[PDB]
RNA sequence: AAGGGAGGCGCGGCCCUUCCAAGGCUAAAUACGCCCCGGGACCGAUAGCGGACCAAGUAGCGCGAGCGAACGGUGAAAAGGACGCCCGGCCGCUCAAAAGACCUGAACCCGGCCGGCGCCGGCCCGCCGGCCCCGUCUCGAAACACGGACCGAGGAGCCACGCGCCGCGGCGAGCCCGAGGGCCCCGCGGCGGAGCGAGCGCGAGACGCCCCGGGCCCGCCGCGCCCCUGCGGGCGUGC
């Protein structure tokens, strides 16, 4: 709303905030990025480290579907099977009836291994672990899978 | 033209506005230059010592 | 708790539950952000034309010949600057303002649901400027089932004790004051009651009324509920609208009403209690402040400091 | 004429009323203003001042932090003045009392469920107005993604990134890559 | 000392001029 | 040229995957002035189109290409002004009213009658006291620095998009009126959730009301030692 701008309690002042001696001109520093390595060099150097140069490959073309790759810590495994379900599963620590997860389903495909697990065997089925979500998961009595 | 080329006249006073600031309690006893063999020994000797050490 | 429910006649006649969108918390700071994001998504966009004041030839004549240095029409002429009779604004005004804002559907169904229970108290109606003296009940609800003559339309209003709120609408048509009786907006009335139906034909003799809505209940508009950005309107339920509210809150997939909470008729209630005030400690007695004043002037000023006399007192 | 300014500093300016136009914050903390005038117990005075805070000095609570910090002492009060919200990679929950200004739809789900009890700022009025077997607790004020930029990326004692995306070499290898 | 990240927007083509780049939707409702 | 074309880095070889140029036709969903129709938080006669006025791209200007104004309003009804007296005036008639060439009719400026001889302050009142020309650039303006005879009306930080920070509302490991389909109902991306590395790629728990520091863990660079599926795994050390 115009009526409550900083600009309408300027009226009868000769010059909005803009000074006597300097006042508002047109472009006094030019254009746009104009001058980062001259005459705003202090600037450029102080706030943009990496703003110059080149730097590795280029790539002509970048396939952003082969490129993406999903992931999930063994901390959110559990919370991917039902509520409804999960006390029973912790109750009976099952080495002959372990719930499987396959975590692509969900739409992951690596493991990672931040986190721990709770005390009960469970099977997960992915396309790729981490050394330590290994590690994590055979200390349970766990399983790690490959799947199509 | 000719202008001004240096002074000093009112930079004492600039400097003395807003108190002289003092260094931040915590930079007199950063470890940046301390000699590393003597900084290694500092933390193998606390992981040693149960009332100071902090492994799990 | 349960509403009650009228003939078109005027006794009692039936009881119903209380729907659970009037536990809804008021918050008047909530309908006044939905109400005007709202009333600006009506709008209709207005601009000058492009080439007004441009269509014209002008150039400046430069100095040396003691005139100003604006362009000039052929002949002299000033043109072509916002200071100059016929040239263009500073800036003109366009169309590609932007017109509409932006409301959550979350904040959007909070507004209906607070302006909705604003509707059940008989004090906010009041003060929103109605006539209620005269009714039974502010959750007003009257099994009406078929309506199509306004006469007996009118009949049921009277039945009622709403009969006021609507010649109060009726009385009060006049011209308005500004500009505004040039452009299609020559007469104004007050804002009476508001019926809201559900499965019953109401709508042909009820609509010549002055001041008089109609709402379906499936879908409740913000804008009628709150007129001028004020909550709390009177509302004529029909008994079939008035028992599909829940039903209604049901069909809106994966919302639950926002949660009930206390007013300040509940917290002064509090602190006025055992639990609360055996809580309490007195503050120290306070300085005593005098104004200045000679003790030499007399024996008892004087006196007030040192009471033996040595001091002599002039 | 009188000289008022060696040795004197300029005032200070502080939040001394919230700026919420909600009323039920209105209310909760002209009321806890009152019971602290009434008593001088500090607990009250931490408490008032905590509901005129700006919503970026108000960070959220998990239920896995409380459990974490609320452990040994489980008999007590966890008194929050923001929202609690849920953690869903802590499998099991302990029971405990927790009041807030405001609980998750979800973690309000998961506290009742183990035996404990969500209360409101005005439960804790009627009981406990000066916070008997209460603790005071608050979440991590600087955890903001935009305070992680504030200061100089490219002078040499910063450790700071930079803000948006730079693609180049010069002074981004280290020291003498200027 | 102004820290800002650099805007990555395109100057404006054809403004007065040219063919009509601008497109409205007033007419969405209908 | 004879089987050929393509696979976001060139050349030569071997495969694989996927198409058949050098000929042709084809509705729909999409875009738009003039002109007609409806609507508006738009302008209200120096505004809004140059153009609201029985005759505007007109009158007028230029060899020509071309340039291009100004001017809206009596009253409910024309009832648009009787009779008389002097030789245009007087008197007076119509009308609620002259509103009489026309609504209202400000300022600057002026003529007749009547009163008197710059701002501030005290006193009833012409005395005493104080008072340089404003706006501007400027170290510095009453300046022999510039603009300004007077008066009226108009006359200059608005809007769109992108970036940063702050405040408030809703919901919260989640969040979200895309487009579209049936002020109401349904509605994908996306952003957040993990980082680091040029890249092959590898990939975080250990403490803490909060803040600050310490310690440790992940990646990149280096390096002891042991081993299975091996320039691959494990366990360490250092900036
Ligand atoms: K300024
Ligand atoms: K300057
Ligand atoms: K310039
Ligand atoms: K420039
Ligand atoms: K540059
Ligand atoms: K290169
Ligand atoms: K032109
Ligand atoms: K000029
Ligand atoms: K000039
Ligand atoms: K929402
Ligand atoms: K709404
Ligand atoms: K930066
Ligand atoms: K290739
Ligand atoms: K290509
Ligand atoms: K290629
Ligand atoms: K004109
Ligand atoms: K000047
Ligand atoms: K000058
Ligand atoms: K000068
Ligand atoms: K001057
Ligand atoms: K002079
Ligand atoms: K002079
Ligand atoms: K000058
Ligand atoms: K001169
Ligand atoms: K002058
Ligand atoms: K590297
Ligand atoms: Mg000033
Ligand atoms: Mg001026
Ligand atoms: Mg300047
Ligand atoms: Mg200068
Ligand atoms: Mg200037
Ligand atoms: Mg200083
Ligand atoms: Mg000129
Ligand atoms: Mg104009
Ligand atoms: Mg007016
Ligand atoms: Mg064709
Ligand atoms: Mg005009
Ligand atoms: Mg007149
Ligand atoms: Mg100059
Ligand atoms: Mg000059
Ligand atoms: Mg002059
Ligand atoms: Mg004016």
């Amino acid at each position: 709303p115009t009526r409550i701008r900083k600009s309408r309690k300027r009226r009868g002042h000769r010059q909005m905030g803009y000074g006597r001696v300097g006042g508002h001109r047109k472009h006094p520093s030019g254009r746009g990025k104009a001058g980062g390595l001259q005459h705003k060099r202090t600037s450029f150097d102080k706030y943009h480290p990496g703003y110059f140069g080149k730097l590795g490959m280029r790539n002509y073309h970048v396939r952003r579907n082969i490129e993406y790759n999903p992931t999930i810590n063994i901390d959110k495994i559990w919370s991917l099977i039902p509520e409804e379900q999960r006390d029973g599963f912790l109750q009976r620590k099952s080495t002959t009836e372990a719930p499987v997860v396959d975590v692509t389903r969900f739409g992951f495909f690596k493991v990672l291994g931040r986190g721990s697990l709770p005390q009960c065997p469970i099977i997960i089925k992915a396309r790729y672990f981490s050394s330590d979500a290994e590690k994590k998961l055979r200390e349970v009595g766990g399983v790690p899978l490959l799947v199509p | 033209a000719k202008l001004k080329n240096h002074t000093s006249k009112n930079q004492n006073r600039k400097d003395h506005r807003n108190g002289i600031k003092k260094p931040k309690k915590s930079a007199y006893t950063s470890h940046k230059g301390m000699c590393p063999k003597y900084l290694r020994n500092l933390r193998r000797s606390r992981a040693n010592d149960p009332r100071q050490s902090l492994r799990p | 708790p349960t509403v009650k429910v009228f003939g078109p006649t005027g006794t009692q006649v039936a009881e119903l539950p209380r729907p659970k969108v009037f536990n809804v918390p008021l918050r008047p700071d909530i309908i006044n952000f939905v109400h005007t994001q709202l009333r600006k998504c009506l709008r209709t966009p207005y601009a000058v034309s492009r080439y007004a004041g441009v269509q014209c030839t002008a150039h400046s004549w430069g100095p040396g010949r003691a005139v100003a240095r604006l362009p000039r029409k052929h002949g002299g002429i000033g043109a072509y600057a916002n200071f100059a009779r016929g040239g263009h604004m500073a800036h003109p005004t366009t169309v590609i303002r932007r017109w509409c804002r932006k409301v959550n559907l979350n904040q959007r169904r909070y507004a209906v649901a607070s302006a909705l229970a604003a509707s059940a108290n008989a004090a906010l109606v009041e003060a929103r400027g109605h006539r209620i003296a005269d009714v039974p009940s502010i959750p007003l609800v009257v099994d009406t089932d078929n309506v199509t003559k306004t006469k007996d339309a009118l009949a049921i209003i009277k039945a009622v004790g709403v009969l006021r709120d609507v010649e109060r609408c009726k009385d009060s048509r006049h011209i308005r004051a500004g500009r505004g009786k040039m452009r299609n907006r020559r007469y104004i009335t007050r804002k009476g009651p508001l019926v809201i139906y559900n499965t019953e034909d109401v709508a042909r003799g009820f609509r010549n009324l002055p001041g008089v809505d109609l709402c379906h209940v499936s879908s409740i508009r913000l804008l009628e509920l709150a007129p001028g950005s004020h909550p709390g309107r009177l509302i004529l339920w029909t008994k079939s609208a008035f028992a599909s509210l829940d039903d209604v809150y049901a069909a809106k997939q994966n919302y639950t009403l926002p949660r009930s909470c206390i007013t300040q008729t509940d917290i002064e209630r509090i602190l006025q209690s055992d639990a609360v005030q055996k809580t309490f400690v007195p503050k120290r007695d306070p300085l005593v402040i005098e104004r200045k004043v000679d003790p030499f002037s007399s024996k008892e000023a004087l006196a007030r400091l040192d009471p033996s006399g040595t001091v002599m007192p002039k | 004429g009188i000289d008022l300014k060696t040795g004197i500093k300029k005032r200070k300016v502080e939040r001394k009323e919230p700026k919420s136009p909600n009323p039920y914050i209105r209310l909760l903390h002209n009321a806890f203003k009152v019971v602290y005038e009434n008593t001088g117990e500090d607990f009250t005075k931490v408490l008032t001042k905590r509901l005129c805070l700006s919503k970026t000095n108000r960070p959220v609570l998990s239920v896995s932090r409380l459990a974490h910090l609320m452990h040994k002492r489980e008999d007590k009060i966890a008194v929050v003045a923001s929202t609690v919200t849920n953690d869903e990679r802590l499998v099991t929950i302990p029971r405990m009392t927790i009041c807030a200004l405001k609980f998750s739809a979800t973690a309000r789900s998961r506290i009742e469920k183990a035996g404990g009890r969500c209360m409101s700022f005005d439960e804790l009025l009627a009981e406990k107005p000066t916070g008997d077997n209460c603790v005071l607790l608050q979440g991590r004020r600087s955890c903001r993604a935009v305070c992680k930029k504030f200061g100089s990326p490219g002078r040499p004692n910063s450790h700071v990134k930079p803000k948006g995306e730079h693609k180049g070499r010069r002074g981004a290898r280290g020291r003498h890559s200027w | 000392g102004r820290n800002v990240a650099f805007s990555n927007m395109r100057r404006y083509k054809c403004t007065n001029k040219g063919p009509n780049l601008i497109k409205n939707w007033f007419n969405q409702p209908a």
